[PDB]
């Protein structure tokens, strides 16, 4: 949480992923 | 449609034609692109995340429970936005698969038989000029109206 | 008879993404957000020294 | 069902007729009613969001922090709530029709045949009389079963 | 389907069959014990709520006002997290049924016609031994493949 200059927002979590595609669901 | 297609390279969305000429796998590629336009700025204010919030300026412990507690309610919050427009991308992506299918029928009307989920049987025989026309929305119902008529006539009987 | 169908893309991707109805459903394309593999173990310069 | 009606000025839910008498479209008062019955009931059990939170009474920076934070925080929640309860009363409005369209089903059972989405073609004929029969509930199997049979049997050869 | 079985006493997934030798509902104990196992799972983690926060050791006012209002910031969060996976495990039991369908529709083929929501009726005759195959996953589809298609040729003419 302690970061200097341009540094991403400090976050308590593991994953993070935003869905840009289809379900993949094949045959 | 619960079927995913391995065979589309081209695009998310697409069609799979199976005619005289051959059978092919074709993307559409307006449909997709404007689906990557859209998903590109629902990513953007994703990251609208205002996180900077920060004081340059027992206390000390009420202000290290204060950042504490904060910091974790913000990340569950935002954990939560994930969710939220997870699923509304995915449901974004289900509409557009939906709208393509109308603007199939939409041209098709009665020429061709809803065989199942996405797929359309013709009543008349489509080249890929014939095809590339329904794809390329220039197909026209005349030109083959009566032709799959009678066909729909040794389906009567 | 022609036919002509309509379906939306499929690939072997093990990426991972969490909606509300289901967690952990298979996507083609995803995005991360979060970075931890740059741990560092060092402390170097920011902008100058410190 | 998949069509929303521009005609009903009656009702939310409704029916469209289409006998030798005429055509209409006709609203049902009471599934309607009950509708904005209760979704006027749950607006109000969600204008119950307490923010009446007060005090009447580096610590006042520690009070601004507090203050601020939580205001963000509940200013989310209360936006979570309507996001939910939108959902909830429009997947309300979708049920309300389904019971419709059931108790529909029920009465006519095979004397009609489903055409698609929520539409019933009868085997036998309706005046506006058996069909506000249908609409108030009163449609009886029996008075046209042998007369619905008949007309299948020209379905079936 | 939309029809919740009282009959089926055995799990919570199942089958119901009517052939010469009798009619049975018949649960499938694999599927219902995979989901009863993934719920208990699913239970033990949503426990896993960290609610253990607490500080052995205007400032009482300000302890007050924030131990409070973090409490009921966490309640709606748990509150949350019920629904959420309340909705998760009744969308799971969708899943599994389809899941038991699809398994179904595989070993049948065309031996076999979907009446409706999930029922097939087979051209062929089944025994519970027939049956139990299907339950079993060891329906052989040439065993009847022929026997059902001179069927089909009395439901084309």
């Amino acid at each position: 949480p302690i970061t200097i200059g341009k540094c991403p927002k400090y976050v308590k979590s593991t994953k993070l992923r935003l869905a840009t595609g289809l379900r993949n669901v094949p045959s | 449609i619960e079927g995913g297609w391995t065979g589309m390279v081209d695009g998310w969305y697409g069609y799979h034609h199976q005619n005289e000429q051959g059978s092919g796998y074709a993307a559409d590629l307006k449909s997709t692109q404007n689906a990557i336009d859209g998903i590109t700025n629902k990513v953007n204010s994703v990251i609208e995340k205002m996180n900077t919030q920060f004081t340059a300026v027992r206390i000390e412990n009420l202000n290290k429970k204060v950042d504490d507690g904060f910091l974790d309610i913000w990340t569950y919050n935002a954990e939560l936005l994930v969710l939220l427009e997870n699923e509304r991308t995915l449901d974004y992506h289900d509409s557009n698969v939906k709208n393509l299918y109308e603007k199939v029928r939409s041209q098709l009307k009665n020429n061709a038989k809803e065989i199942g989920n996405g797929c359309f049987e013709f009543y008349h025989k489509c080249d890929n000029t014939c095809m590339e026309s329904v794809k390329n929305g220039t197909y026209d119902y005349p030109k083959y109206s009566e032709e799959a008529k009678l066909n729909r006539e040794e389906i009567d009987s | 008879g022609d036919t002509l169908c309509i379906g939306y893309h499929a690939n072997n991707s093990t990426d991972t993404v969490d909606t509300v109805l289901e967690k952990n459903v298979t996507v083609t394309h995803s995005v991360n957000l979060l970075e931890d593999k740059h741990n560092g173990k060092l402390c170097d310069l920011d902008g100058v020294k410190p």
